[PDB]
């Protein structure tokens, strides 16, 4: 197992995690290596496909010139996996395009393959032990998931062994409820992975531990004083939005609904859906209309983003903030939802004055919504660090990014090659 | 996939 823990059967939440020592803000409780990962398609040539290191001057694999290393090691040990894509992607060309869960899948059975044994990665739960909510499934989820197995048939044949359509399904199941997205700095996807031991911890909207990346190695810290008998707990979502929402996602994604203090209490649901104070107060089926409304716009921008243009993008923000304005306040997550995403619009244009103007109304209502340390909130902070810094405004850059630094060493720890890259920044300017 | 974003 893992020393100072244990798996535990948590009552109403199958297996978990529990402390046998205390753990103070900032503690390693434990790191994972990845069982499986796959580098996302759009971080190709921007890290190294074996370690994730981001590197400029990476080396192209020679076959399909679409994977690219930090060296010939690099290269070598990534080839069990490699292989699976390199000959495929040069032969089917254009016509190449397997999901990301379909990527991830086809090196869980490579794996498997290799490496039948229980691996470090599994010192208290196994990829085999995953809970995958088959029988939750409805026709609609079921459907998607055999789109996933004809995909896997269809670009992982060559070198893999498949078991049954049956076997098949509660592996992309198992997947869908135990795969973790890897993010940068900067909450950008990077790529996929399995991490069976991080896995085993359960859900809540007031964590006491984060996760967190060093290249494919997860790393869990406290954020909350932990002591011994309590009950490990992540977040699996973005704690922005308020109780409704966020059991929503819950739900639809991991077939539960959260009972922690947050969701029993709502005590910040108020504050996260803020009226504003007018004479003549707006009506609670009025209320009701513009969440309605609100969570129908952040659908549509969605969709609308695989095919507007980035003034078309812009339009749906102004528009539905401008609709939302007459009810909501400026700090109520919906009109913050619509902020952030225009906030990217501006910074993929390279409009760097207008993405630090919603960063700058985005930043003080995310640290009152968000736990107290939050990688949202870090990430929102040196977003504005760095912009400050590209527009010459160095001591607004300096305090961004020594509030994303604050944050970062409790949750990344204060070794971590990001918050070296950080002071490196305050450093040369 | 289990993320903050
Ligand atoms: N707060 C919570 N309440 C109820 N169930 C939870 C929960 N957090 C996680 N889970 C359960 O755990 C699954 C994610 S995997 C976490 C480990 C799991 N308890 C297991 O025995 O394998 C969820 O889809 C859900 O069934
Ligand atoms: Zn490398
Ligand atoms: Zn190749
Ligand atoms: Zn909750």
């Amino acid at each position: 197992g893992l020393g100072g823990l244990e798996r535990f059967c948590s009552p109403g939440k199958g297996r978990g995690l529990r402390a046998l020592q205390p753990f103070q803000v900032g503690d390693l409780l434990f790191s994972c290596p990845a069982y499986a990962y796959v580098l996302t398609v759009n971080e190709r040539g921007n890290h190294c496909e074996y370690c994730f290191t981001r590197k400029e001057g990476l080396s192209k694999c020679g076959r399909c010139k679409q994977a690219f290393y930090c060296n010939v090691e690099c290269q070598k040990e990534d080839w069990p996996m490699h292989k699976l894509e390199c000959s495929p992607m040069v032969v089917f060309g254009e016509n190449w395009n397997p999901s990301e869960t379909v990527r991830l899948t086809a090196r869980i059975l490579a794996k498997q393959k290799i490496h039948p044994e229980r691996t470090p990665s599994e010192k208290l739960l196994a990829v085999k032990e995953f809970e995958s909510h088959l029988d939750k499934l409805d026709n609609e989820k079921k459907d998607l998931i055999q789109s996933d197995i004809a995909a896997l048939h269809h670009f992982y044949s060559k070198h893999l062994e498949f078991p049954d359509n049956d076997s098949l399904v509660v592996l992309f199941a198992q997947v869908n409820c135990n795969g973790f997205t890897i993010e940068d700095e900067e909450l950008s996807h990077l790529g996929s992975a399995i991490f069976p031991d991080v896995a085993l911890m359960n859900h809540s909207c007031c964590p006491n531990v984060i996760v967190t990346y060093k290249g494919t190695l997860a790393e869990v810290r406290a954020v909350q004083e932990i002591k011994p008998g309590e009950e490990v707990f992540t977040s699996y979502i973005d704690l922005l939005y308020p109780t409704e929402d966020r059991n929503d996602r819950l739900r639809d994604s991991y077939f539960f609904t959260c009972e922690c203090q947050e969701c029993t209490t709502k005590d910040k649901d108020k504050a996260k859906v803020e009226i504003r104070k007018l004479s003549d107060p707006p009506k609670a089926e009025a209320i009701r209309d513009m969440v309605r409304y609100a969570r129908n716009v952040i659908e549509e921008f969605r969709r609308a983003k695989h095919y507007k243009s980035p003034s078309e993008l812009l339009e749906i923000c102004e528009l539905s903030q401008e609709k939302m304005s007459s009810v909501f306040e400026d700090s109520n997550v919906y009109m913050l939802h619509m902020m952030y995403q225009a906030m990217g619009v501006c910074l993929y244009m390279q409009d760097w004055e207008g993405a630090l103007q919603y960063g700058q109304k985005i930043i003080k209502p995310y640290s009152k919504h968000y736990p107290l340390y939050s990688l949202n909130v870090a990430s929102m902070w040196l977003k504005l660090g760095r912009l400050y810094m590209g527009l010459e405004h160095k001591a607004a850059g300096e305090k961004a990014l020594k509030k994303a630094i604050a944050i970062m060493e409790v949750a990344h720890g204060k070794d971590h090659p990001y918050i070296s890259e950080i002071k490196q920044e305050i450093e040369s300017h | 996939l289990k993320s903050k974003k």
